[PDB]
């Protein structure tokens, strides 16, 4: 993964794939390469615990709940506070 | 409304029709007119993701709004804390030189201060910006998935039904579970696709948005700062004491920072930014080759493979024979006892998947008997090329017994041919090239199942022939493609004879004008001397003359574009060729005064070359005797400047 | 080399010779009038011509108009001898216009030994000439000699428009039609010609003129000479042959008189609505006709009423009508040599084929009808030039045919009243009550085209007998210019049968003109009564008449049918509500270029389609700008046109009739094996013709009731479109005059140029309607009509299948042992299709052809294209710009399209462009590209110095290219010195750079209604908006130089300079990328030409910071990748990882077939090896275990057998396109493998494996076999 590779949490729900060595994988890696690779789930994938950052409650006009969803977090530490602002830019470079 | 789905037939025209519709739904794009430029849109992301789903179409509203209505938070940006601008006080009573030399040292730590600053902004839009286009891609890919499984769920389901209870023979069942398989996997590829599309449609609405959003608020910034950094160098100069007038005025303009100095914006490089080790490798992997047939000859060694860099296995006979082709070594099979085999899972096709087949193809033409050249085939199921009367059939077979059968007339004239059949189920096109020409265009709406093995045999029965840069692909061909697949490899460097293998020095050919191809050229004597015209009176039996080109270097084997070239001709001695006062080509006794003539070719026709002498190119003359005398003149028909020769 | 060889004045007096008063045929007396003969056999009289047909001999305005669309009537017309000076003078013109062409040549030959036959003789033992086939000419000395003529040409009759073939006829004999011939009189004017309408081109031609076009007079008269070819000769199609029209529907013209004649005539598509039944009908009819008179020549024994001999005259007509003659003297006609004249005379003569060798603008069928009439003049070369037409060499005129376009060439176009009037033949269309009846009238030639079924017949129901002799028809190959110079370099020039001394006749000739059979004048003003608008009302619900009122654009046609201020838009609402708003004169600018920018957007709409085969993409608009099919949204017409197919366009559903098709009845031979065979060989190679004939019978139908349909709908697209724009003009001219003179003068507002804008809109809209309606009409010919003949053909393989079974079962006993093989061939032939291939058909379908469009499109949008050819730099666009050359400019001697600029005054190019080419505009798009290579900057002197190097500013106002420390820079300005600079910055603070020293490929595009863009090697690096620049009005030249760099040793390369008259898109940027980086020769790490000879610092692409070194000298040392190159610097100007570093390569010839020492692609060579400036041989033993051989530096003379000849090849690279690869082979021909490295222990060795000859070319972008080869050069100089 070549994006917020330290963020994927936030951005994708994970489902674990068993690998056995070395009938899946070996010296060469990935029997079959990482796309085509014949793996099978895990059945802990049930296990997982879900631990949403924020939950969105989706209400109609008459302030009842339609639908609970899940946002997740990135697992990362945060602010604290922001750092672009107080941040000076070195104009002396040693 | 319709009665239940009972045949196996009537699965699978329904399995077809849930597999092009979803295709249509899910890769659906349109391309768009934006601040930046065009962008290819995703058709359904609204509709997906409730963004900007409030109108009827979100395409017009997004067209509209921009790339930045698509994310909830705007304006995050920082405009960064700086160091003030201070030139100092020792320098006001330098002398020029080393005034001079010290604000040079201050205009490039300024100008890198500007790229330091525009880093700083770039990371924010990253951080900022990208990071809910991101977002916006992964949401948009899951959605893909979840649809995806409905459709696979609904297609398990069906299919789970008839195997519970039906009448459908269990043989038939079993091909059933086997086919849909395949669907399921061309159901992922479609997918595969869709998730490409989102991906590079909100990179670059990332990417419009830092044109668009960002960096003017850098431009800002930047002409703030440098208006300040141009009046305190201004200030400064005019404090200078150790420097006169003049001098003042060449320095402050030698200072003096504008726009352009900080205009850093490169798109090409905000495009890269996405191209990773990653994104190529996917692309290797994911690319249309199921099949490309490599050979060449090591010492004591023949070597075929594939580059596909897929599953295929290679089986072929120990003794097969390499010769070279049109761009690289061919593969020779004999007829008897040759043939060569490969292996992929992808071959055994199915309902719903795409292919193209192509290669080149020389065929030593004899019987016209049917015979096996190349095809997958298992329980009277897939496709299949024939050698039969003059040219190939291209058959194709499906489980119902519907079938194709189509002649492609004159393929065995003993010269190479470049084959390109192209199967489209998302068209139901079938498409039939043979070298530059579309010779079928059909509905293949009839055919259904072509399940077959996972082989594909080259056996070429009973017809030796040459098959060079066999090609599988996992989807349809067009003609644009195939003009280009063909020209592309055909411009090599090489000038080729009449069957378009390469012109060989010291090789016996005939010579033939493309005017008149089925006449040669023949000899002449008028007065005491001879030369060089066409046969007009039918058997005037003048003898085919015979000639031999021939290079300064004795190495040089094959006849190349561009190379200096001496025509010879056998007739009693060796008789070389000149040009006379009249511009009319004569055969001669002294290879010294031979003319060196250049050899050349057009792009576009393929087994024809020119000559030229001095600039001036090689015809036939106007009718004279009768006779049509060659000629160096550039007056004449375009056409009459095409040869061919002929072995 | 001339045809006339004589210049005439019409004042010269009368020699008796080639200039005298003549008597022509006439019924009866005939006053004498002044001729010339031009040339032998050929005549032409400057009269208006009364005295062909004392019938009609009043030159004024007939009571009843005339039924065609176009005429003109003046009577004064070439009454003066300054006027018949003149007319002599074009007419010779023309002949010298046609002769110049290949094609014309053969013509005027082929018209002056078609000497009238000599059938005057009742008695068939004697030979006479006919009498209305002569003329007298009067001498001086009052006597008359009588002289025989094949042409003359007379001016026109009371139509002065109206050009045509007549001539004299037989008390029985029909000399047109027998194969005998007769003089010919042809009614012309070089002093007139049509105007028409042309949206083709678009294709080729982007650039393409508004408005009318003219006819060439050249392609007019070489019609007639046709027809004129076709009359001598006897083989004219008989007149009362015509292509009935349907006239009953709403929609169908009232009538047409067109006649097969005619259609044979015009050639292309119009000649090929005649079908294969009636075309062989024709050519037998001929052919028998040819046959008679070789019987009649054979039984005459003697010659009368002339001095010359029977020998001589009966030679005359073998070699007319290419007679056999065997050694008795007996003539016969051989069916091949017959069928090559009659094919010369019928196919290869035709309009069609003219202008292909004009190369001039012409209606491409007769269908598309003369809109004008224009008074003209071609007597000064000024105006119009045997060479080049109207469309003068070397200027303006010779691009996009704008010497034809009536408009941009108007002093050579004066435009006259049309005399057929104002829907003077119409139908009357009306809508019922949707409020009482609002009727519409119709122009005649505005309506559709629908060929009666009774004009295609066939015979493929008719069973034939196969016979073991029965025998193949050719192929039938189409005609083409290559085929055309096959009879050209055939033909004989040599023999023009003389003038020969024949006895007086009478001093007056007495005959009467051929009768024209008399048609009805067809009905008039016929009214229809309809339930719903139809397409012709939802066009004219488009129109408005000038005036001083404001209209206004619906969205609803029955308003703009019913209120002369309002025009009918199939636009937005969106574009109604804002072109009819009351705009501020503060805001009309901006109002404007928004008004602009909406147009382009809405017109160039294409919907793509991946459902549907034949068809790739959809013009949605279509449907509401002229109501194909009904309903309301254009979604509706994308959705009926995905569902229904293209046949929801057509305006009638054609009938495609193809019956059961005749079977094969096979005639049995006894006990004979090798006839039963033949005859079942000969069934079935006729069965391969059935389907031929079924095809072209098809192909036929289509062309005529179907592709014509779609090019109307066509033609209505492009009426539709000018029609929008108009109404959008008129609005905004409207507001404009609605200011102040204060607020006016503050707006510059140039209506020429913003038309200017709109028609180049509604030509990329054109290109996009064609290839739509292009792939409708075909797709309607694949899917809808083809099947019903694949269906009867299918038929009849299987009746043919049960036929040849049972014969060959019946004949078992003489086919005995034979039995099995026959039933497999006939099994097996007859269970295959023969596939439909629409190329085979028609011209126009090739796949290679459209590649060609592509090409032709990008050229002839070129308006500065500056190439070095020959020994000169110079302009090879067709506007031919002046090239001034400086005596400082340096040109590479390698490759001379390089060239150096040095910082002097004398170094410099400057370009002086044509007028019409100098940019001045508010809205004009263009664009420019060139390769540029620029020296590494070495010295602070060159730190924010900003020097111009392409200038095309005058007055402040233009645009021009500058450079500057890492930068390359476009400027546009215009004329209030509003500015927008955009710039492509690179780093010289680098390991190694893409762009320093490099060749560069630039290219800048630029949209005046929203972006400049500048592109880097094919790619998009940045881009400004404009639209806030006003007019801008650049310099009249283009000065390449340096200008205001302080930089004393700096210079530039520059190369294969281009300016575009559009926008450049992303497409059209990267092909000119690729086509133009030379791809067949190898290039080094500069980007200049890889030469022999020439010593190189070797670099590995797929670790740059390595160069290559040698362990040891010898077999038993190696060479290697070695690091790190270490750097060059100077301090704040570059920091640079060292190039030079290394041990260096030098390319040698090995097979190289001549002498210029550059590297091509597959050039077979050694490569040498610098080691302590020593010369050794690259090579390896490729005996060594294992595939990865070890690459040595080697004695050259002890290379021995060892691997050494290295295949040189040149691959494509992104941002660089340097690739250099090199495939290592041994002695005997086999691969050693690309030359590449390999690690062995922690030694990065050269090597040469086969394992890359295993991988597929571009793979990641690191591969390890990719080399670049770095020469030392002056613009990068460190120290070696
Ligand atoms: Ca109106
Ligand atoms: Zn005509």
């Amino acid at each position: 993964p070549d994006r917020f590779n330290n963020a994927l949490k936030h951005f994708y729900r994970k489902q674990y794939y068993k690998i056995d060595y070395p009938e899946n994988y070996s010296i060469n890696g990935f029997v079959n390469g990482q796309i085509n690779a014949q793996l099978s789930l895990s059945d802990r994938n049930q296990d997982i615990i879900n631990k949403p950052e924020e939950i969105i409650n989706l209400l109609n006009g008459n302030n009842v709940s339609l639908m609970r969803s899940n946002i997740y977090g990135d697992g990362l530490k945060s602010t604290v506070d922001d750092f672009y602002s107080n941040y000076k830019i070195p104009y002396n470079r040693a | 409304d319709n009665s239940p789905i009972d045949t196996d037939k009537k699965y699978y025209l329904w399995l077809r029709e849930i597999f092009r519709n979803y295709s249509f739904d899910i890769t659906a794009t349109q391309e768009i007119n934006t601040n930046c430029g065009i962008n290819k849109v995703v058709t359904w992301f609204g509709k997906a993701l409730n963004i900007l789903n409030t109108s009827d179409s979100f395409v017009e509203e997004f067209q509209n709004l921009g790339a930045i209505s698509l994310i909830n938070k705007k304006e995050n940006l920082s405009m960064p804390i700086i160091e003030s601008y201070e030139i100092p006080n020792d320098m006001l009573g330098l002398p020029l030189n080393d005034l001079n030399e010290k604000l040079f040292n201050i205009y490039s730590k300024n100008t890198a201060y500007f790229k330091k600053i525009y880093y700083n902004f770039l990371d924010q839009w990253w951080t900022q910006y990208y990071s809910q286009y991101f977002d916006l891609i992964c949401m948009a890919k899951r959605s893909v998935l979840a649809q995806e499984t409905l459709i696979k769920r609904i297609i398990q389901k069906k299919l789970s039904y008839l195997i519970g209870n039906s009448n459908i023979s269990s043989d038939n069942l079993a091909l059933m579970n086997l086919t849909t398989t395949n669907t399921l996997r061309d159901i992922s590829n479609e997918s595969q696709i869709a998730m490409n599309n989102v991906d590079s449609f909100l990179n670059n609405a990332a990417i419009c948005v830092f044109e668009s959003n960002i960096y003017p608020k850098f431009i800002s910034f930047m002409e703030q700062c440098i208006n300040n950094i141009n009046i305190k160098t201004k200030e400064f100069i005019q404090k200078c004491t150790n420097i006169n007038e003049d001098e003042k005025l060449q320095l402050i303009n030698q200072n003096v920072f504008n726009s352009l100095d900080f205009e850093f914006l490169n798109i090409q490089n905000m495009k890269s930014l996405f191209s990773s080790e990653t994104a190529l490798l996917i692309k290797e992997e994911t690319w249309p080759y199921e099949l490309v047939l490599y050979a060449f000859k090591e010492p004591g060694n023949n070597v075929i493979g594939d580059a596909s860099g897929k599953n295929t296995s290679i089986e072929y006979s120990k003794d097969i024979g390499l010769v070279y082709g049109i761009n690289s070594d061919a593969l020779y099979l004999n007829g008897s006892n040759q043939s060569i085999s490969f292996s992929n899972d992808f071959f055994e096709n199915g309902l719903t998947n795409s292919f193209s087949i192509y290669f080149w193809l020389r065929n030593l033409g004899k019987d016209t008997i049917k015979s096996k050249l190349i095809g997958s085939k298992e329980d009277n199921c897939g496709w299949e090329i024939y050698f039969q009367d003059t040219g190939l059939v291209f058959n194709m077979i499906d489980s119902n017994g519907n079938e194709k059968n189509i002649y492609l007339s004159d393929v065995s004239n003993n010269s190479w041919h470049y084959i390109t059949i192209s199967v489209d189920r998302l068209k139901e096109q079938l498409l039939i090239f043979i070298d530059d020409n579309l010779v079928a265009n059909e509905s293949i709406k009839e055919i259904l199942n072509i399940y077959s093995s996972n082989i594909i045999s080259l056996l070429s029965e009973n017809n030796p022939s040459y098959i060079e840069g066999l090609t599988i692909l996992n989807k349809p061909t067009t003609s644009q493609e195939v003009l280009s697949n063909y020209f592309e490899v055909l411009n090599n460097s090489y000038i080729r004879d009449s069957n378009e293998e390469r012109l060989e020095y010291n090789k016996t050919y005939q010579l033939y004008n493309y005017v008149f191809s089925d006449k040669p050229i023949c000899e002449v004597k008028q007065n005491n001397n001879i030369y060089l015209t066409i046969n007009n009176t039918n058997n005037l039996n003048l003898q085919a003359s015979k000639f031999k080109l021939l290079s300064i270097n004795p190495n040089k084997q094959y006849v190349q574009k561009l190379d200096e070239v001496i025509i010879s001709v056998l007739d009693n001695m060796e008789k070389y060729i000149d040009i006379s006062e009249d511009n009319r080509l004569q055969l001669i006794d002294n290879k010294n005064n031979a003319k060196k003539m250049i050899i050349s070719n057009d792009i576009f026709i393929s087994n024809c070359l020119t000559l030229s002498y001095n600039g001036k190119y090689i015809c036939l003359s106007m009718k004279d005797e009768n006779h049509n005398w060659m000629i160096c003149n550039n007056d004449m028909s375009k056409y009459l400047y095409l040869w061919s020769f002929k072995p | 080399m001339p045809f006339v060889n004589k210049q005439f004045n019409y004042k010269d007096p009368v020699n008796g010779v080639d200039i005298a008063y003549i008597k022509i045929p006439n019924a009866g007396q005939m006053q004498p009038v002044k001729a010339f003969k031009i040339h032998n056999k050929i005549w032409v009289i400057p009269e208006r011509d009364t005295f062909t047909n004392p019938e009609e001999g009043d030159l004024n305005p007939p009571p009843e108009a005339k039924q065609v669309p176009v005429s003109y009537y003046d009577s004064t017309y070439l009454s003066t001898d300054n006027e018949k000076d003149n007319y002599l003078k074009g007419v010779t013109k023309l002949f010298e216009r046609i002769y110049s062409t290949d094609l014309g040549r053969m013509l005027l030959t082929s018209i002056v030994r078609g000497i009238p036959f000599w059938g005057g003789s009742t008695i068939d033992t004697e030979l006479k000439v006919i009498d209305t086939n002569c003329i007298n000419v009067i001498q001086p000395d009052g006597s008359y000699r009588s002289e025989e003529l094949n042409l003359v040409i007379i001016g026109p009759s009371a139509d002065i428009i109206q050009f045509e073939c007549k001539s004299f006829g037989h008390e029985v004999l029909n000399l047109t039609r027998n194969g005998y011939g007769s003089t010919q009189y042809i009614r012309f004017s070089p002093d007139f010609t049509f105007g028409f309408e042309e949206s083709l081109e678009v294709d080729t031609n982007p650039l393409l003129g508004a408005g009318k076009f003219a006819t060439d007079p050249a392609v007019t008269l070489a019609h007639q000479l046709i027809h004129a070819g076709h009359r001598l000769y006897g083989i004219a199609i008989n007149p009362n042959r015509v292509f009935k029209v349907n006239t009953n529907a709403y929609y169908e013209m009232s009538g047409l008189e067109v006649s097969f004649e005619e259609l044979r005539t015009f050639g292309g598509h119009d000649a090929k609505f005649i079908d294969s039944l009636q075309e062989n009908e024709f050519r037998l009819y001929y052919y028998n006709k040819f046959k008679d008179i070789a019987s009649t020549l054979n039984k005459a024994k003697s010659i009368v009423g002339t001095t010359a001999s029977l020998q001589y005259m009966k030679n005359v007509f073998k070699e007319k009508y290419l007679l056999s003659e065997d050694t008795s003297g007996k003539f016969s006609v051989d069916k091949l040599k017959f069928d090559k004249l009659y094919k010369m005379l019928t196919e290869i003569y035709t309009e069609d084929n003219f202008v292909k060798f004009f190369k001039v603008l012409n209606a491409k069928t007769f269908l598309n009808f003369d809109k004008a009439v224009f008074k003209i003049n071609i007597v000064p070369k000024v105006n119009y030039t045997i060479y080049d037409g109207f469309n003068l060499r070397n200027t303006n005129l010779a691009a996009n045919f704008n010497g034809q376009n009536t408009e941009i060439n108007n002093m050579n176009f004066t435009k006259l009243k049309n005399f057929t009037g104002l829907f003077e033949f119409y139908k009357l269309l009306c809508v019922r009550g949707i409020l009482n009846d609002l009727c519409i009238k119709v122009n005649n030639w505005d309506l559709f085209f629908s060929p009666s079924e009774d004009n295609f017949t066939n015979d493929l129901n008719k069973g034939e007998e196969i016979t073991s002799d029965t025998n193949i028809e050719a192929a039938e190959e189409n005609i083409s210019l290559d085929l055309i110079q096959q009879y050209y370099l055939t033909f004989n020039f040599d023999n023009e049968p003389e003038n020969i001394s024949i006895e007086n006749l009478s001093s007056d000739i007495i005959g009467q003109l051929e009768l024209m059979p008399n048609i009805e004048r067809f009905p008039n003003g016929k009214k229809y009564e309809l339930d719903k608008y139809t397409m012709f009302h939802y066009l004219r619900a488009q129109e408005f008449e000038h005036g001083k009122s404001r209209i206004a654009l619906t969205n609803s046609v029955n308003e703009a049918l019913l209120n002369p201020s309002r025009v009918y838009t199939f636009f937005s609402s969106d574009y109604v509500k804002k072109v009819n708003k009351a705009t501020e004169a503060a805001m009309f600018l901006g109002w404007v270029e928004q008004l602009v920018y909406d147009f382009t957007d809405e017109t160039s709409e294409v919907s793509t389609t991946d459902k549907i085969a034949d068809i790739t993409i959809i013009i949605p608009y279509i449907g509401p700008a002229l109501n194909i099919g009904n309903m309301l949204y254009k979604d509706d017409f994308v959705g009926a046109l995905i569902f229904s197919g293209a046949v929801i366009l057509l305006e009638f559903i054609p009938e495609i009739a193809i019956p059961v098709l005749g079977t094969f009845a096979l005639v049995s031979y006894i006990a004979n094996k090798v006839l039963t065979v033949q005859t079942i060989d000969n069934a079935l190679s006729k069965r391969n013709e059935k389907w031929d004939e079924v095809y072209k019978y098809i192909v036929t139908n289509w062309l005529a009731k179907v592709n014509t349909q779609i090019d109307l709908i066509r033609k209505k697209m492009k009426e539709a479109l000018e029609n929008q724009a108009e109404a959008t003009k008129a609005i905004i001219n409207y507001q404009y005059n609605q200011y102040t003179e204060e607020e006016k003068n503050n707006i510059n507002f140039n209506i020429d140029d913003l038309s200017s804008k709109l028609n180049e809109s509604i030509n990329k809209a054109m290109i996009n309607i064609n290839k739509f309606l292009n792939q409708c009409s075909v797709s309607y010919l694949m899917n809808s009509m083809i099947p019903y003949g694949v269906k009867r053909l299918e038929d009849f393989d299987a009746s043919l299948k049960d036929a040849l079974l049972k014969y060959i079962y019946d004949n078992r006993g003489t086919l005995i042992g034979q039995v099995d093989r026959l039933k497999d061939k006939v099994n097996n032939t007859l269970s295959t299709d023969i596939p439909f291939q629409l190329s085979k058909y028609v011209d126009n379908q090739r796949l290679l052809s459209t590649f060609t469009e592509y090409i032709k499109n990008i050229i002839n949008t070129s308006i500065l294209n500056l190439r070095y050819e020959s020994n000169h730099l110079i302009d090879l666009s067709r506007y031919a710009s002046k090239i001034n050359i400086g005596s400082k400019v340096n040109f590479d001697p390698i490759d001379k399209n390089q060239i150096q600029l040095f910082n002097l005054e004398s170094s410099k190019i400057e370009v002086i462009l044509k007028n019409a080419i100098v940019y001045n505009s508010m809205y004009e798009n263009f664009s420019t590209s060139f390769w540029i290579r620029i020296p590494k900057y070495f010295n602070s002197i060159s730190l924010n110095n900003e020097y111009t190097i392409i200038n095309c500013m005058e007055n402040n106002s233009g645009w021009k290219v500058s450079l500057n420390y890492g930068e390359i820079i476009w400027t546009l300005q215009d004329t209030q010195e509003i500015k927008q600079r955009v710039v492509f910055k690179y780093s010289q603070m680098i390991n190694i750079s893409d762009y320093i020293n490099r060749w560069i490929f630039v290219t800048i595009t630029n949209n005046r209604l929203n972006n400049s863009k500048i592109y880097i090697n094919g790619r998009l690096i940045d881009q400004k908006p404009i639209s806030n620049l006003g007019n801008i009005h650049a310099s009249n030249n283009i000065m390449f130089k340096l200008d205001g760099c302080r930089d004393t040793h700096r210079y530039i390369w520059i190369k294969y300079f281009n300016l575009f008259d559009k926008e450049l898109n992303e497409k059209e940027i990267k092909d000119l990328y690729d086509n133009q980086s030379n791809s067949g020769i190898l290039k080094d790490f500069w980007g200049d030409y890889l030469q022999y000879d020439k010593p190189y610092y070797m670099l590995n692409l797929y670790d740059p910071n390595k160069y290559v070194d040698v362990n040891n000298v010898g077999i038993r040392g190696y060479m290697y990748l070695k690091g790190p190159r270490g750097s060059v610097m100077t301090t704040n100007i570059y920091l640079n990882s060292s190039l030079y570093r290394g041990a260096k390569f030098i390319i040698k010839k090995y097979a190289s077939g001549n002498k210029d020492n550059i590297v091509r692609n597959n050039d077979r060579v050694y490569i040498n090896v610098v080691v302590k400036n020593k010369e050794y041989r690259l090579a390896t033993n490729a005996s060594q275990a294992g595939v990865e051989k070890i690459l040595s530096a080697l004695e050259i003379p002890d290379v021995g057998n060892l691997s050494q000849v290295v295949v040189m090849k040149s691959k494509n690279d992104q941002g660089i396109t340097n690739k250099c690869k090199m495939n290592l082979q041994d002695n005997n021909g086999n691969d050693i493998g690309f030359i590449g490295f390999h690690q062995f222990n922690n030694i990065a060795k050269l090597v040469a494996s086969n394992w890359y000859n295993r991988q597929i070319e571009r793979s990641s972008r690191t591969l390890g076999c990719s080399w670049e080869f770095i020469p030392v050069d002056d613009g990068w100089g460190e120290r070696p």
